[PDB]
RNA sequence: UGAAACUCAAAGGAAUUGACGGGGGCCCGCACAAGCGGUGGAGCAUGUGGUUUAAUUCGAAGCAACGCGAAGAACCUUACC
RNA sequence: CGGAUUGGGGUCUGCAACCCGACCCCAUGAAGCCGGAAUCGCUAGUAAUCGCGGAUCAGCCAUGCCGCGGUGAAUACGUU
RNA sequence: AAUGUAAAAA
RNA sequence: CGCGGGGUGGAGCAGCCUGGUAGCUCGUCGGGCUCAUAACCCGAAGGUCGUCGGUUCAAAUCCGGCCCCCGCAACCA
RNA sequence: UGAAAAGCUAACCGAGCCCGGAGAUAGCUGGUUCUCCCCGAAAUGACUUUAGGGUCAGCCUCAGGCGCUGACUGGGGCCUGUAGAGCACUGAUAGGGCUAGGGGGCCCACCAGCCUACCAAACCCUGUCAAACUCCGAAGGGUCCCAGGUGGAGCCUGGGAGUGAGGGCGCGAGCGAUAACGUCCGCGUCCGAGCGCGGGAACAACCGAGACCGCCAGCUAAGGCCCCCAAGUCUGGGCUAAGUGGUAAAGGAUGUGGCGCCGCGAAGACAGCCAGGAGGUUGGCUUAGAAGCAGCCAUCCUUUAAAGAGUGCGUAAUAGCU
RNA sequence: CAGGCUCUGGCGACUGUUUACCAAAAACACAGCUCUCUGCGAACUCGUAAGAGGAGGUAUAGGGAGCGACGCUUGCCCGG
RNA sequence: UAGCGAAAUUCCUUGUCGGGUAAGUUCCGACCUGCACGAAAAGCGUAACGACCGGAGCGCUGUCUCGGCGAGGGACCCGGUGAAAUUGAACUGGCCGUGAAGAUGCGGCCUACCCGUGGCAGGACGAAAAGACCCCGUGGAGCUUUACUGCAGCCUGGUGU
RNA sequence: UCCUAAAAGGUAACGGAGGCGCCCAAAGGUCCCCUCAGGCGGGACGGAAAUCCGCCGGAGAGCGCAAGGGUAGAAGGGGGC
RNA sequence: UCAACGGAUAAAAGUUACCCCGGGGAUAACAGGCUGAUCUCCCCCGAGCGUCCACAGCGGCGGGGAGGUUUGGCACCUCGAUGUCGGCUCGUCGCAUCCUGGGGCUGAAGAAGGUCCCAAGGGUUGGGCUGUUCGCCCAUUAAAGCGGCACGCGAGCUGGGUUCAGAACGUCGUGAGACAGUUCGGUCUCUAUCCGCCACGGGCGCAGGAGGCUUGAGGGGGGCUCUUCCUAGUACGAGAG
RNA sequence: UCCCCCGUGCCCAUAGCGGCGUGGAACCACCCGUUCCCAUUCCGAACACGGAAGUGAAACGCGCCAGCGCCGAUGGUACUGGGCGGGCGACCGCCUGGGAGAGUAGGUCGGUGCGGGGG
């Protein structure tokens, strides 16, 4: 069989907010939408700040952790 | 499913045609409040019912979900909801009869009638059956 | 997203009520189809609006299976 | 200018006989050319491959295996089931 | 033309012809209108063609094989 | 108008 | 969350604008040349046109929604 | 002019300084001065390179003309598709009956049949949903006629305008998340302009009320009458023991009071308390094990006045205590 | 009065130049390479013009452009 | 293409591996899925040079653990002269409410004799500058081009000299 | 065009849904004639659905195109001029 | 397809970080506010897990709520200016408690731990990396809490980042230029009037004038902790502890 | 005044569907035929013309039946102009005037105006 979604559980994982980092202005300083999701049951970890969204920042580094978790799982 | 769309809100005036009288089963579930029921919650009232007495008689369900629920994904005011985020609900108002047991014990419908009740958003009843038919 | 379409109203619907005078040949009736017939010195026009063709007062009457007609009781 | 580790039981010269050459010369065989009829198409017969089967006995394999052992498989024959 | 297939009826061998014989008669009457790429045979009494016999063997699935005679051509400039 | 491995000489 | 383009035999492409007929190449399968395989030659098979719904007499072809691929875009604080 | 920064060209150079065109233009901002008296708006609609600007209409006001017509109201007549409800149309829908097509087995090859604690059209009964569904359908609103209605009513011509950001509240909807001092319409209302007066501690729009001036008079409105603080520590009957009142939800609990139905008891109840509390049985089935007592299936009789094929703990499983 | 030294990356060869008054740099400039125009009343620049510069120079010269010591090198595409 | 490559170019990214360190999002070596190096807007390399930017080590130290003391010129006090920006008027307190949603000024409560001097910077949404950001105006200006139209310049036929 | 739109008319939002920028010398005028969809049964090719006959079948058809209102006591189908 | 459909010309696109004027809190960015979807915490139900056993410990499907740290919605004061991240200095408050104190339960022998309840008094280290906040890491600790105070604190400081003018890389654009992409550089204003605060005086008062010596209403400061030794190698445990 | 039939209008299902019975003397239908008037996308089916014989089968008139369709109260509730109170709300309650849909009881196989023939 197969075990995919059943890590992206949430208490599992954890993320982080923060300022982002570079360009913005008085948005990047006030504004924190750095987003980074660590997946504690490995360590591995994932970190994004590219988009002004916290929401969906979080929603890509998921997606992201996802797969690489993925790949770690099906090599094991 | 079929029918159109998305669908206007519209209030929940007195409960007038919400409700009615047990139709099938030994006992049954009244909504006390109005409210929109979701799918989610119908389900979740099941299937507890169901756990409840495995291998059991027979549940019925009386009310059932056709209103599209619409709703945003975090922006601001172009165009309406997308929608169906929850999916669908039912508009049960003061007196509804939500859900019918039968087959079972009375310790068992009420139990399992009850832990339901648990899972709505609302006040509740549990119903003999009376007599008062038509 | 496409939607914000209409038509402008054609504020239509009966324009003179049972039991009132009537001039020669003024409209009495606008209609979208034949919700209404003709009758007592009443004709109708292209759109199937209802009108005058002599003076006095205007009568409604239904007609059940027929349909509902309008006509003026004249007077001179 | 000029090594080593490592590794092989050879590497190699000239000459000999033979086979081979999209090298040559001379020469032959229904080899091609000329010419007549024919398989490959169809139906059926017969052998074979394959698959199938309880078994479908086995051998023969390009030319030089395939109407070939079989110049006579109803049971005999018959090695198979 | 061609005679496959199928039905029906019958003879003969052999203890026995469902699987599996051969033949007869009636009926049934198939694909096939000369065959893709490719390929076989034969240089004269030869090919083509037409029959007859024999081995085997009760009978025969022989159009097979071995042999016999009858009618009887074409074409080889040349060796690339 | 290319290529045919790997176990044969008292 | 936006805008644009696309999902067609096993592979890659055509057909859709301007509805009736799904084509091209490789590959696949049968046969041939060869001692044999490749090449080459002869013949053949193979596609629910992403899925759900609609318009039509008729939908790969038109219209609407979902799903997947690609291209752009996401600025001032 | 510049070995290049748009650098420098008399202390500010993306085109210097002075003077002139000149009172450029400024749909923008600011400012606009004596007194009293009557009336008194608007923040809508249509179009607009229009949206913080205009044009017309609406609403204010003056002058002249018209004379019961105006709001509101009584009666009567017509038009309407809403609230409600309904399922007859369009669709939706849960359960069952019935029954085409599909699934899956026995039974098959000649295709046929028989089952089906499956999927399911149509049809039926049961039960239900719908802004863009209606067999039906109000209160109400709209308009004509007739009457009441002399009002800072109404109508006609004409001079003068301002206004075209509106805001909150109640109600009816959309949007929104049955969020927002949110938004967008409809009806009304108050603030705007009544930040004048009493109430609400304070507070545009909540309750009360429309300030011509004066009074060391009087009644009342909302609200309030224990003191700050006017006025009852008023009367009568209940409830609450939390400082609830002095401002939170599912959900919970032998808080307390009141009504009601059910059953038990002087042939002795509820409690507590003494005795048994049993027999085949160790119920049958699974499970390593499964002894009322894991999980699965379930309804015997006997000793009796009495004791469940069993309530909960407990042992590996017992016994045990109950 | 009067250098702290060393190792190792990036940029720019180098001395120079610059935003007078927030930027001295990896920015400009540079020697040097390449392309291109120009036969002399040159091309090019300023000027309505006369005229002037170019140059009292003549292709080893003069204008324009890009690259920027030096070393190695600098591929394919001419549809628009 | 060569060469070069997590780069003055790498989003994921602190990519992975190695060096340095007790411990390294930086640095340096290496690999290459180069979001988005690349060959005169030159590619790679390079001795020397640089008040250019990065990493490291030695040396040395009030940079620091963490401060102390001390000197002069102010600041303080007396004599002489004597400004400024700002300023509706002031008799100008704390909390919790409150209000146009951040109150010395309203409500309630609490605290408080009158006036100064030295010193601090929390508030007075403190001063300063009719917000540079942002939007609006059928405002302006500098700049670009295969935006429109025009002019110089140039090319060109006809004709005059 | 329909809904929102609160049974007069009207009525907003970057509220919910869909069309138009045509077409027809017959798809126009008139006179006469004619009445569908669909369901069951019967029928050679057909085949769920061509055409034929029977019965039931008030409008669920049709009206060039979106939708609504209307509509067979014709606006629908045919013919003559 | 005057289709921007009441149609400004017959005839028209970009760019400005070199920029400027008039205006606007009528309108964005900061902060506050309202709201609380997102966020953080708590709770109801109890399928199920934990040998047996629903809460020692845990909790599917779904439900209710608190808080106002995040992301966001709205646009209400503020555009005749409310300076914006981080660090530094100084803090102070909450408690949903990181440590020390107290306590119930435990699948608590003891030691150690799990989890809930009470409880702010005080405490809550030093360094590497990066502008960083955040986080990873080194070495320790009783512990290395979370959060409010305009994400406290620029008339206190810094100015690495962020937001001007320069220059460059990649990158988009014919271009001028452009980029919550990078890179190097880049001017933070001597005087405190009022409130508040830290100190120190002058005046008057305290119903005789004076020198000295006290009372304490009210208030303020402080409130941390570890290790080893004894009791005892005792209780406890097979032992290791 | 009455009854039968014929043509026509009105109310527009309480008139209709189906079931059963009934009349041809007059009326009406069908029936006879298609020369003529005229007619079929083909058929005298239909429309049209001449016309006895036959018939009440079909159609139609009349009447009885309720099974279907259709009508359908009363009481009561929903909702609701106008007035007032309550919960943070989603909401709820009172007063005054109005008041359904559904379902129930029950009704219905019609009623009537004009003209004409017939006893
Ligand atoms: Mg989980
Ligand atoms: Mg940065
Ligand atoms: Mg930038
Ligand atoms: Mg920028
Ligand atoms: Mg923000
Ligand atoms: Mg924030
Ligand atoms: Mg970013
Ligand atoms: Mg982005
Ligand atoms: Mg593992
Ligand atoms: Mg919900
Ligand atoms: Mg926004
Ligand atoms: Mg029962
Ligand atoms: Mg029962
Ligand atoms: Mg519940
Ligand atoms: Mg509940
Ligand atoms: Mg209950
Ligand atoms: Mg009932
Ligand atoms: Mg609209
Ligand atoms: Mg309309
Ligand atoms: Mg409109
Ligand atoms: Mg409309
Ligand atoms: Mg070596
Ligand atoms: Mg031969
Ligand atoms: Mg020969
Ligand atoms: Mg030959
Ligand atoms: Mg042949
Ligand atoms: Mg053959
Ligand atoms: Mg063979
Ligand atoms: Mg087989
Ligand atoms: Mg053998
Ligand atoms: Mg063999
Ligand atoms: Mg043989
Ligand atoms: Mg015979
Ligand atoms: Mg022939
Ligand atoms: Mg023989
Ligand atoms: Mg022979
Ligand atoms: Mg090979
Ligand atoms: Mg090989
Ligand atoms: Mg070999
Ligand atoms: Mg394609
Ligand atoms: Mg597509
Ligand atoms: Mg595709
Ligand atoms: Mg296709
Ligand atoms: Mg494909
Ligand atoms: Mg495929
Ligand atoms: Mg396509
Ligand atoms: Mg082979
Ligand atoms: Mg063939
Ligand atoms: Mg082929
Ligand atoms: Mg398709
Ligand atoms: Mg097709
Ligand atoms: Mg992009
Ligand atoms: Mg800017
Ligand atoms: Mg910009
Ligand atoms: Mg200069
Ligand atoms: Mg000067
Ligand atoms: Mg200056
Ligand atoms: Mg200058
Ligand atoms: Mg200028
Ligand atoms: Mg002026
Ligand atoms: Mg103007
Ligand atoms: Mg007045
Ligand atoms: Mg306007
Ligand atoms: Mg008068
Ligand atoms: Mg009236
Ligand atoms: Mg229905
Ligand atoms: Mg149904
Ligand atoms: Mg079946
Ligand atoms: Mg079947
Ligand atoms: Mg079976
Ligand atoms: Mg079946
Ligand atoms: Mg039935
Ligand atoms: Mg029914
Ligand atoms: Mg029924
Ligand atoms: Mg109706
Ligand atoms: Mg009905
Ligand atoms: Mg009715
Ligand atoms: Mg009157
Ligand atoms: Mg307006
Ligand atoms: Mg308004
Ligand atoms: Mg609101
Ligand atoms: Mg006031
Ligand atoms: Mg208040
Ligand atoms: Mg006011
Ligand atoms: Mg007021
Ligand atoms: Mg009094
Ligand atoms: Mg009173
Ligand atoms: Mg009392
Ligand atoms: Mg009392
Ligand atoms: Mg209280
Ligand atoms: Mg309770
Ligand atoms: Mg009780
Ligand atoms: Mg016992
Ligand atoms: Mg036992
Ligand atoms: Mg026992
Ligand atoms: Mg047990
Ligand atoms: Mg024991
Ligand atoms: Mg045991
Ligand atoms: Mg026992
Ligand atoms: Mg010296
Ligand atoms: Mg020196
Ligand atoms: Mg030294
Ligand atoms: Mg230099
Ligand atoms: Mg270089
Ligand atoms: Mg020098
Ligand atoms: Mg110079
Ligand atoms: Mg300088
Ligand atoms: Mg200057
Ligand atoms: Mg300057
Ligand atoms: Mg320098
Ligand atoms: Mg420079
Ligand atoms: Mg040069
Ligand atoms: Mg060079
Ligand atoms: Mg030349
Ligand atoms: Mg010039
Ligand atoms: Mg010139
Ligand atoms: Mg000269
Ligand atoms: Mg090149
Ligand atoms: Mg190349
Ligand atoms: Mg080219
Ligand atoms: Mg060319
Ligand atoms: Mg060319
Ligand atoms: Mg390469
Ligand atoms: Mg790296
Ligand atoms: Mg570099
Ligand atoms: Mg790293
Ligand atoms: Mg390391
Ligand atoms: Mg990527
Ligand atoms: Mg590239
Ligand atoms: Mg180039
Ligand atoms: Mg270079
Ligand atoms: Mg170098
Ligand atoms: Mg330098
Ligand atoms: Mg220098
Ligand atoms: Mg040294
Ligand atoms: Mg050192
Ligand atoms: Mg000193
Ligand atoms: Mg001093
Ligand atoms: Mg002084
Ligand atoms: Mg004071
Ligand atoms: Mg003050
Ligand atoms: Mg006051
Ligand atoms: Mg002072
Ligand atoms: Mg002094
Ligand atoms: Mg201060
Ligand atoms: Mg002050
Ligand atoms: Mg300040
Ligand atoms: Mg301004
Ligand atoms: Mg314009
Ligand atoms: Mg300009
Ligand atoms: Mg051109
Ligand atoms: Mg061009
Ligand atoms: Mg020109
Ligand atoms: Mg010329
Ligand atoms: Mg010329
Ligand atoms: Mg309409
Ligand atoms: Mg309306
Ligand atoms: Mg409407
Ligand atoms: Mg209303
Ligand atoms: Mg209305
Ligand atoms: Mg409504
Ligand atoms: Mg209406
Ligand atoms: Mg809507
Ligand atoms: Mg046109
Ligand atoms: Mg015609
Ligand atoms: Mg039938
Ligand atoms: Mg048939
Ligand atoms: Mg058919
Ligand atoms: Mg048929
Ligand atoms: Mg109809
Ligand atoms: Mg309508
Ligand atoms: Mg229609
Ligand atoms: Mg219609
Ligand atoms: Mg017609
Ligand atoms: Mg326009
Ligand atoms: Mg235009
Ligand atoms: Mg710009
Ligand atoms: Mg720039
Ligand atoms: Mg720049
Ligand atoms: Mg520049
Ligand atoms: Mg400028
Ligand atoms: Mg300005
Ligand atoms: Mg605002
Ligand atoms: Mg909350
Ligand atoms: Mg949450
Ligand atoms: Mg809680
Ligand atoms: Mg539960
Ligand atoms: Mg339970
Ligand atoms: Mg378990
Ligand atoms: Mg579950
Ligand atoms: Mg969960
Ligand atoms: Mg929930
Ligand atoms: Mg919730
Ligand atoms: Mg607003
Ligand atoms: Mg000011
Ligand atoms: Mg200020
Ligand atoms: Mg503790
Ligand atoms: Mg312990
Ligand atoms: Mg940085
Ligand atoms: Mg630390
Ligand atoms: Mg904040
Ligand atoms: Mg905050
Ligand atoms: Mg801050
Ligand atoms: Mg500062
Ligand atoms: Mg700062
Ligand atoms: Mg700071
Ligand atoms: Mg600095
Ligand atoms: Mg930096
Ligand atoms: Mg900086
Ligand atoms: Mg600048
Ligand atoms: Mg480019
Ligand atoms: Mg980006
Ligand atoms: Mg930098
Ligand atoms: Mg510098
Ligand atoms: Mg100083
Ligand atoms: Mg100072
Ligand atoms: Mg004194
Ligand atoms: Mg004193
Ligand atoms: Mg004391
Ligand atoms: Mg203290
Ligand atoms: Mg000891
Ligand atoms: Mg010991
Ligand atoms: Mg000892
Ligand atoms: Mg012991
Ligand atoms: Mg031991
Ligand atoms: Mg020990
Ligand atoms: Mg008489
Ligand atoms: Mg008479
Ligand atoms: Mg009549
Ligand atoms: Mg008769
Ligand atoms: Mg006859
Ligand atoms: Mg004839
Ligand atoms: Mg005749
Ligand atoms: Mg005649
Ligand atoms: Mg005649
Ligand atoms: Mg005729
Ligand atoms: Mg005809
Ligand atoms: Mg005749
Ligand atoms: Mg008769
Ligand atoms: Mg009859
Ligand atoms: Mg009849
Ligand atoms: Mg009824
Ligand atoms: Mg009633
Ligand atoms: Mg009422
Ligand atoms: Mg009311
Ligand atoms: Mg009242
Ligand atoms: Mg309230
Ligand atoms: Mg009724
Ligand atoms: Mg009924
Ligand atoms: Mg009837
Ligand atoms: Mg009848
Ligand atoms: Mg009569």
């Amino acid at each position: 069989d197969e075990e995919v979604e059943v890590v992206l559980k949430p208490e599992e994982l954890r993320i982080d907010v923060m300022r982002a980092s570079g360009p913005g202005g008085q948005g990047v300083n006030t504004t924190d939408s750095a987003v980074r999701v660590v997946h504690l049951p490995t360590g591995i970890t994932v970190t994004c700040q590219t988009t002004r969204s916290q929401i969906k920042n979080k929603e890509l580094a998921l997606k992201i952790l996802k797969a690489r978790l993925y790949e770690l799982e099906r090599k094991k | 499913r079929m029918k159109y769309r998305k669908q206007q809100r519209g209030r929940l005036k007195g409960a007038t045609k919400g409700g009615d009288y047990v139709a099938f089963g030994d006992f049954g579930l009244v909504a006390l409040e109005p409210a929109w029921i979701t799918a989610q919650q119908i389900e979740a009232a099941r299937v507890a019912m169901v756990r409840h007495f495995r291998r059991g008689g027979k549940i019925f369900i009386r009310i059932f979900p056709d209103k599209p629920y619409t709703k945003k994904p975090l922006e601001v005011r172009m165009g309406k909801g997308k929608g169906n985020v929850e999916g669908y609900v039912a508009v049960v108002k003061p007196g509804r009869v939500m859900f019918e047991v039968a087959g079972v014990t009375e310790e068992q419908a009420m139990e399992a009638l009850r832990i339901a009740g648990h899972k709505l958003p609302i006040k509740t009843k549990i119903v003999r059956r009376d007599a008062y038919d038509e | 997203t496409k939607n914000g379409r209409d038509s402008q109203a054609k504020r239509l619907g009966v324009k003179r009520y049972e039991g009132q005078v009537v001039r020669a040949g003024n409209i009495l009736v606008r209609q979208r189809g034949t919700r209404f017939k003709p009758g007592k010195n009443v004709g109708m026009g292209r759109d199937f609006t209802l009108f005058a063709l002599v003076d006095g007062v205007v009568e409604f009457q239904d007609r059940g299976r027929l349909g509902r007609y309008v006509h003026v009781r004249p007077l001179a």
